[PDB]
């Protein structure tokens, strides 16, 4: 049950955007938004 | 039964996703909420409609000033969406609500009514926002 | 962009001296005196406090939220 | 993600105000 949460452009407020939907923020209303960091095991070697 | 009555109970977490969605007076009108009166006693009330209060208050992250015209048998007054509790209808509160309904003369809703009304919230939750409602929401 | 942790040539820790270097330069001391006041003898470790550019400030100017 | 209550977040009362 993952609705593909996004982060707004300037508001930096979380938004739930699903397929076949416009790309806009829940408030104000912009056209830019980025994704959230993956949930995988991001492991680096301090080399 | 109390268990069957809690299916349509609109908790405080679900109401945060329909603060500006149209058709608010259609899907919400019919369900019951455990409004907190205040010490730990609660009173279930019927949702007659929707009102708008002149006081603006913040509820966690979001903030809404809309009211909720409730009624418990005969005693009716304006309430707010911030006093609603997330607890389920207890046996004592269930019996109190049943007694209040019997005393007020309002016929208890039929089981099929709740069965067909609980699907309204489910179908509204997965509603695709393809129409021009985002503009009104942001406004 | 940010002060390194160790000197590339020598290896001595220099990361824990940028703030002290700025403070000493601000109070009254000059560069030629502050460098040996902090404990930097070799000339290879002295470039880290003289050549380093502090660009992290400009990056922080673009605060994400608020 | 329906209702992550886990109780709640201290619900205020009507008469308390
Ligand atoms: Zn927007
Ligand atoms: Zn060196």
């Amino acid at each position: 049950q993952q609705p593909m949460i996004y982060i707004c452009g300037e508001c930096h407020t979380e938004n739930e955007i699903k397929s076949r939907d416009p790309i806009r923020c829940r408030e104000c209303g912009y056209r830019i938004m980025y994704k959230k960091r993956t949930k995988r095991l991001v492991v680096f070697d301090a080399r | 039964l109390p268990e069957e009555l809690n299916r349509v109970r609109l908790s405080r977490h679900k109401l945060e996703r329909w603060c500006h969605m149209p058709f608010f007076a259609k899907t919400v009108t019919g369900c019951f909420v455990r409004i907190g009166i205040g010490k730990p006693v609660y009173r279930v009330a019927e949702i007659t409609g929707v009102v708008e209060t002149a006081k603006v208050y913040q509820l966690g992250g979001t903030r809404t000033n809309k009211g909720l015209q409730l009624r418990h048998g005969n005693d009716q007054r304006v309430f707010r969406l911030e006093f609603v509790s997330n607890q389920e209808f207890t046996e004592s509160e269930f019996m109190k609500w049943k007694e209040a309904m019997f005393s007020a003369g309002m016929q208890l809703p039929t089981l099929d009514e709740i069965n067909k009304k609980e699907l309204s919230i489910k179908e509204a939750l997965n509603y695709k926002f393809n129409d021009q409602d985002i503009e009104e929401i942001v406004k | 962009m940010i002060i390194p942790v160790r000197c590339f040539t020598c290896g001595k820790i220099v990361g824990n001296k940028w703030e002290a270097y700025l403070g000493l330069l601000q109070a009254e001391y000059t560069e030629g005196d502050a460098l040996d006041a902090l404990g930097l003898k070799r000339y290879c470790c002295r470039r880290m406090l003289l050549a380093h550019v502090d660009l992290i400030e400009k990056l922080l100017n673009y605060a994400p939220l608020e | 993600t329906s209702t992550y209550g886990r109780y709640g977040s201290q619900t205020p009362m009507y008469g308390s105000g």
